[PDB]
């Protein structure tokens, strides 16, 4: 019959202290316990704080939870911020009939080391050429921020028709990665000298080139 | 070493869905835990579906009480989940988690399973 | 050497609850306490154990366990907690800052509220000083709020200390009766007799 409200996003430097509030929309927040969950990119959530202040054995003591009586909300405090803590956090409570989670909070650690991405270009296999298709795969990974613009060419000229690309998401290394493709036929794959996959990240560009035989 | 979800991922829209959560290493007949279901759309927040205590007392989400029923059988030591009249919004990764004695924090989670509602044969 | 179950039902299922100012305390010892009957029921609107593990209660032996029972209105339930202010915490029922136990409360509008108003339930509104924790006062002497002495409730600065509730079924939820039960866990250099099912002395 109630809800729990969490901030849109928070951000702080490594080793610092951040706070996330869990506001209740109906009723007293002190009626029952409120919990917190840490969900890393892709994997399952995990309890960090329960009973509004309690940590299970195995959770670092850097996490802590307190109460704000006036604002009808509890708060999760994370001292000594580390880049491994960069994940999503939810708060959960029970009010006499229902278990209700919060909206969520996107925690971002400032400073994760920014750098240029890494590019890899593959030559299409011969079995695909015998399958009425041809694909040049371009893998991008290990870059922050997760913003990147891609470009393709053919014999030094812009040819980008039939291109598939997925927006960057976070990988298992707390970093970002993506992948770009290029759709061709067997005849038009070998008819051109070579193709290119240009990758631009914060103005820095890096390209790769593959040939039919070389 | 306890929980893991089932494998009927694909579900046709306007039809029903069924998932099972097997519990290894521990008797569900030893009713000292609640057993809940949690789902989340791709890149969205968690939503509670329902819990079940082996004593028979069931709790369902009010937005889903018309379509959701949760059962459990000790013959195979697992608890199921029925989501009838599925819609496009039900595309989510369904986690099954263990809840401790008190109605507090979920102790043992699974790893979820993504169900999708679309039409391709 | 101990098999009888603790009579938690004699407190929660009691026909009537004593007034909040004259809160009724019951001592419990020499029994096996199944707390799972309490911390798993969904009928309780407020269940918060302060100072103890609420799930690991069935593993602990205690010297004595005290159960206090009374009724207040909904917006005063927040005062039954360590470190609180208000007419109930300051003057009626005060928990210490290191309270070791559980606070249980549930709505009782269909029990304690009679048609037209239940004035059987009372609570203290004026007192000389704040109550020390776990102090039970019953003195109904005229409270003197001014420099002029009092003999009889007439005249200003002279009020009757106890105030009665107006519990009706039509009242708002914030002003509806809420039966409250507080469990106090005490451990001393004495035989621990209030154990859970899976305890250590067994
Ligand atoms: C108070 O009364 C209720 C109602 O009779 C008791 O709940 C019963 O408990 C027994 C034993 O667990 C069950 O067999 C009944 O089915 C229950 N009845 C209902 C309506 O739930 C309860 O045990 C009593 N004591 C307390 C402390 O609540």
């Amino acid at each position: 019959n109630f809800m729990l409200t969490q901030p849109h996003s928070v951000s702080e430097s490594p080793g610092k202290t951040v706070t996330i509030s869990c506001t209740r929309s109906s009723g007293s927040i002190a009626s029952n316990y409120v919990q917190w969950y840490q969900q890393r990119p892709g994997s399952a959530p995990t309890t960090v704080i329960y009973e509004d202040n309690q940590r299970p054995s195995g959770v670092p003591d850097r996490f802590s939870g307190s109460i704000d009586s006036s604002s009808n909300s509890v708060s999760l405090t994370i001292s000594g911020l580390k880049t491994e803590d960069e994940a999503d956090y939810y708060c959960q409570s029970y009010d006499s009939s229902n278990w209700v989670f919060g909206g969520g909070t996107k925690l971002t650690v400032l400073g994760q080391p920014k750098a240029a991405p890494s590019v890899t270009l593959f030559p299409p296999s011969s079995e695909e050429l015998q399958a009425n298709k041809a694909t040049l795969v371009c893998l991008i990974s290990d870059f922050y921020p997760g913003a990147v613009t891609v470009a393709w060419k053919a014999d030094s000229s812009p040819v980008k028709a039939g291109v598939e690309t997925t927006t960057p998401s976070k990988q298992s290394n707390n970093k970002y990665a993506a992948s770009s493709y290029l759709s061709l036929t067997p005849e038009q794959w070998k008819s051109h000298r070579s193709y290119s996959c240009q990758v631009t990240h914060e103005g820095s560009t890096v390209e790769k080139t593959v040939a039919p035989t070389e | 070493v306890q929980l893991q979800e089932s494998g009927p991922r694909l579900v046709k829209p306007s039809e029903t869905l069924s998932l099972t959560c097997t519990v290894s290493g521990g008797s569900i007949s030893g009713s000292n835990y609640f057993w809940g279901w949690i789902r989340q759309p791709p890149g969205k927040g968690l939503e509670w579906i329902g819990t079940i205590y082996y004593g028979g007392s069931t709790y369902y989400n009010p937005s889903l009480k018309s379509r959701v029923t949760i059962s459990v059988d000790t013959s195979e030591n697992q608890f199921s989940l029925k989501l009838s009249s599925v819609t496009a919004a039900d595309t989510a990764v369904y986690y099954c988690a263990n809840l401790a004695w008190l109605r507090g924090y979920f102790d043992y989670w699974g790893q979820g399973t993504l169900v999708t509602v679309s039409s391709a044969s | 050497n101990i098999t009888n179950l603790c009579p938690f039902g004699e407190v929660f299922n009691a026909t009537r609850f004593a007034s909040v100012y004259a809160w009724n305390r019951k001592r419990i010892s020499n029994c096996v306490a199944d707390y799972s009957v309490l911390y798993n029921s969904a009928s309780f609107s407020t269940f918060k154990c302060y100072g103890v593990s609420p799930t690991k209660l069935n593993d602990l032996c205690f010297t004595n366990v005290y159960a206090d029972s009374f009724v207040i209105r909904g917006d005063e339930v927040r005062q039954i907690a360590p470190g609180q202010t208000g007419k109930i915490a300051d003057y009626n029922y005060k928990l210490p800052d290191d309270f070791t136990g559980c606070v249980i409360a549930w709505n009782s509008n269909n029990l304690d509220s009679k048609v037209g108003g239940n004035y059987n339930y009372l609570y203290r509104l004026f007192r000389k000083s704040n109550l020390k924790p776990f102090e039970r006062d019953i003195s109904t002497e005229i409270y003197q709020a001014g420099s002029t002495p009092c003999n009889g409730v007439e005249g200003f600065n002279c009020y009757f200390p106890l105030q009665s509730y107006g519990f009706q079924p039509t009242n708002g939820v914030g002003y509806q009766p809420y039966r409250v039960v507080v469990l106090s866990f005490e451990l001393l250099h004495a035989p621990a007799t209030v154990c859970g099912p899976g305890s250590h002395h067994h």
